[PDB]
RNA sequence: GCCAGGAGGUUGGCUUAGAAGCAGCCAUCCUUUAAAGAGUGCGUAAUAGCUCACUGGUCGAGUGGCGCCGCGCCGAAAAUGA
């Protein structure tokens, strides 16, 4: 018997295997972590990727339940500025540019995961994460 | 390290002890078990 | 000792059967090696000379 | 001191998913050992003593006996994942028939799904009795093994029956070395009579077979049976041909072979070299009763270099062979490490002039070729160009004047070896009449790629492997540790089920005898393939040390 | 000294089999906040964890660093007995 563990995880769409630390984690569990896969990577069906973080329990008698979150802010500027890895190291080359409405989404999705879950300070506050990877800016 | 002339106090989790006359430098780890020789 | 040409694997053992038998080529040629013997079983498919060149009997099983 | 149930039992669904239920308990931890108890049948088989030659069976010492009832209740409760008579027997409260054990338990036993730990003590004779009763109850007949696999005379399934009046067919296993009755051959049969005194025949190699005399290992004395059953153990005598594994039928008994093919697959490389290679074909006799006696090992000369390489599979293995030799075939071989094999190239573009203004007797065969030399990736192949600047340099030697350059290829310019993984090109010449010959501009090749190649970047391209790690995460974080200080630097690791196996890059002349040392990381949790991927530079300083002389 | 918070974008980007504060080049942020770094050490296969930084709770009087001058101590063993 095995009573109530809930080990959440970092398992972007795409992997449909059980290999540690899932094993040693929701193995004492019986986790139907492959209903986790295909029930995931469809609730994100207008991409169908991208990195998502997971949250799976058990009941006692083996009950599983999955808990998803929301992508990256890294990678939800290589779509928006249109980056291929990225801009080949932040204190030197630069790709696309950032302006006054493509924050405003990056922003707009990661709404409940930044930080401040207020939108007044995310703009500037991802922007400035911005530099980190190296996308340069249009200020006006 | 572990006796010679030259006695730092390299990994800041040392301290120097003039203990028994002469200096040692002594930590956790005693592979920088000094002393000053 | 020579060898029955084609077809060869040997590395260096075998059991090579001194036979006996020059001819025009390497200055001795003489005790020849045999296949079949205790190594070579002869040529990856023959239609011949199988009294040497190891191959049984091709039962080509049609 | 150590001894314990809790322990190994702990231990079986640890380390690879067994069911152990266990039907015996002992009576006093270490020293004060005096007899168990047995969740089985319900009884406490007390041996008395040490040596055993006054032992009892009375019930529990007072403390015990409830301790053991929980467990002999499990027994039941368990017994209810097999038949249906067991587990509403539990659902009843109704008390197991001594017997239904003896079914539920075996039947899991066999079915491969219960583990009786039956247990005790050597040295101290205690707990032998019990288990001998539990071979004699739980360990299967011959009747109950399933329907052997196996080829036909033509090929496809067999059904070696256990039925002792069907065809005549065997296996045999064991080497024996004996005085009297000379070669002795271990046997397990399987399906058919056989007489003693009488005939057979190899079903393998094809080999008529005289059948001497039967033969049974009875612990102290040997003793010589009728004839072997169908389904029954035995080691007959005669048989000069018959090695290993040899499925044996009778002189009919429709020729029949068997399936099963093992595997004692390489891991050890040791290299050996002898004084004079005078003792090396005698050593070569060594070997004609050496790899003709333990299957194994296999004896394979590198090609690039000299001294057969002594392969195997362990350390201790090479090692007490070699312990034989010294021994009682008496070899004196400096035992050596293993060479490797050693290739070239160069890392730049050069022209030179391949000029052989060489006039003789009047007949000249002179040749000033002029060459382009172009080098390319460590992987690639080899290759020149059909390049006539225009029309010179004749048209017999475009497949003959790379022959030359091909040729001064099988030795370098260093320590001199094939240098491989080039490209090359060419461009003009020079030409004349009756001046000039094949193997002239085959030498004229010669002479300008020695130059073009002494004077062209050297370097040295020693091979390096690919070996997947087959071990779970633990000793696989020390092994990454190892094969990083291995010269290499791995590139691989897909997760594994049991284990998570890493693919490697290790330098060819490292990771020699990997396995003498990953078999201590480990402890052994598996090993490693030897698939050989390419070669590439040493750095530097490995070069210049090569340079002897 | 002790209690506690010690955080979120994040796995900074760049590299790299992986480089997640933490083997390496650039960097050289912004925010929830009283306070918490693009990190200081250990440790990891890289994560993990531990951890210092920093800021409150307790506290109750001095404390931490940088340079100089005088005398010293390690530095410091050879031969008949000091």
């Amino acid at each position: 018997k095995k009573v109530v563990a809930v080990v959440k995880l970092q398992l972007p769409a795409g992997k449909a295997t059980p290999a540690p630390p899932v094993g040693p984690a929701l193995g004492q569990h019986g986790a139907n972590i492959m209903e986790f896969v295909k029930a995931f990577n469809a609730a994100t069906a207008n991409m169908g990727d991208a990195i998502v973080p997971v949250e799976i329990t058990i009941y006692a008698d083996r009950s599983f339940t999955f808990v998803t979150k929301t992508p990256p802010a890294s990678y939800l500027i290589r779509k928006a500025a249109g980056l291929e890895k990225g801009a080949h190291k932040p204190g030197r080359e630069k790709v696309g540019r950032i302006t006054w409405e493509q924050v405003l989404e990056i922003a707009k999705q990661k709404m409940p995961d930044l930080n401040t879950t207020d939108l007044e300070a995310a703009a500037r506050m991802i922007a400035g994460s911005a530099r980190s990877m190296g996308v340069e800016v249009v200020g006006a | 390290m572990k006796v010679r002339a030259s006695v730092k106090r390299i990994c800041d989790k040392c301290k120097v002890i003039r203990r028994h006359g002469r200096v040692y430098v002594i930590c956790e780890n005693p592979k920088h078990k000094q002393r000053q020789g | 000792a020579y060898i029955p040409g084609e077809g060869h694997n040997l590395q260096e053992h075998s059991v090579v059967l001194i036979r006996g038998g020059r001819v025009k080529d390497l200055p001795g040629v003489r005790y020849h090696i045999v296949r079949g013997v205790y190594d070579a079983a002869g040529v990856k498919d023959r239609k011949k000379s199988r009294s040497k060149y190891g191959t049984k009997k091709p039962k080509e099983a049609a | 001191t150590g001894a314990d149930l809790w322990l190994v039992i702990r231990t079986m669904q640890e380390r690879l998913g067994a069911r152990p239920v266990v039907m015996q308990l002992p009576i006093g931890r270490e020293d004060t050992f005096s007899g168990i108890i047995d969740v089985l049948r319900m009884k406490a088989y007390t041996y008395g003593n040490d040596l055993g030659t006054d032992i009892r069976e009375i019930p529990i010492p007072e403390e015990y006996l409830d301790q053991a009832r929980e467990y002999h209740e499990k027994l039941v409760e368990v017994a209810a994942d097999f038949d249906e008579n067991i587990m509403l027997k539990y659902l009843e409260g109704e008390e197991p028939t001594e017997e239904e054990l003896v079914a539920a338990i075996r039947k899991g036993t066999i079915d491969l799904k219960i583990t009786p730990v039956f247990l005790g003590s050597a040295l101290k004779n205690k707990g032998v009795q019990l288990l001998l009763d539990a071979v004699v109850d739980y360990l299967p007949s011959p009747l109950d093994i399933p329907p052997i696999k196996g080829t036909t005379p033509e090929g496809e399934v067999v059904e070696i029956h256990p039925d002792p009046n069907g065809p005549l067919a065997a296996l045999a296993f064991k080497i024996m070395a004996d005085p009297y009755v000379g070669r002795l051959t271990f046997i397990r049969v399987y399906s058919g009579t056989l007489t003693s005194g009488s005939y057979v025949y190899n079903t393998t190699k094809g080999r008529k077979e005289r059948v001497a005399r039967l033969l049974r290992m009875h612990a102290n004395h040997r003793e010589e049976v009728e004839e072997l059953k169908a389904g029954d153990l035995g080691a007959v005598v005669g048989l000069k041909e018959t090695i290993t594994g040899d499925t044996l039928v009778g002189e009919d008994a429709p020729r029949v072979i068997l399936e099963s093919i093992e595997v004692p697959e390489p891991v050890i490389d040791v290299a050996i070299e002898p004084k004079t290679k005078a003792d090396q074909e005698k050593l070569s006799q060594a070997l004609a009763r050496l790899a003709e006696e333990d299957p194994t090992f296999r004896v394979s000369t590198h090609p690039e270099t000299g001294q057969t390489i002594i392969s195997g599979m362990g350390e201790l293995h090479l090692e007490i062979i070699v312990d034989r030799l010294k021994r009682e075939f008496k070899v004196d071989a400096n035992v050596g490490k293993p060479q490797v094999a050693y290739r070239e190239t160069i890392t730049k573009p050069v022209d030179v002039e391949g000029k052989f203004i060489r006039q003789t007797g009047g007949r000249g065969q002179y040749g000033h070729v002029k060459i382009k030399v172009e080098p390319l990736p460590r992987g690639s192949g080899f290759e020149f160009v059909n390049a006539i600047v225009g029309g010179v340099i004749p048209k017999e030697y475009i497949p003959a004047v790379q022959k030359g350059i091909e040729e001064a290829m099988q030795s370098g310019p260093l320590i001199g070896f094939p240098v491989v993984d080039i490209k090359v090109t060419l461009y003009d010449g020079s030409y004349h009449e009756v001046d000039s010959s094949e193997m002239a501009f085959k030498i004229a090749g010669s002479m300008a790629i020695k130059e073009a190649v002494q004077k062209g970047d050297p370097v040295i391209l020693e091979p390096i492997m690919r070996v997947e790690v087959t071990t779970p995460e633990e000793y696989m974080g020390d092994v990454i540790g190892d094969l990083n200080a291995r010269r290499g630097q791995i590139l691989g690791m897909e997760p594994r089920g049991n284990a998570q196996v890493i693919r490697a890059f290790v330098p060819l002349a490292e990771m020699f005898g990997y396995a003498t040392d990953l078999r201590s990381k480990t402890q052994g949790r598996g090993s490693f393939v030897m698939f050989f991927d390419h070669y590439q530079e040493v750095p530097k300083q490995v070069q210049e040390k090569l340079i002897k002389g």
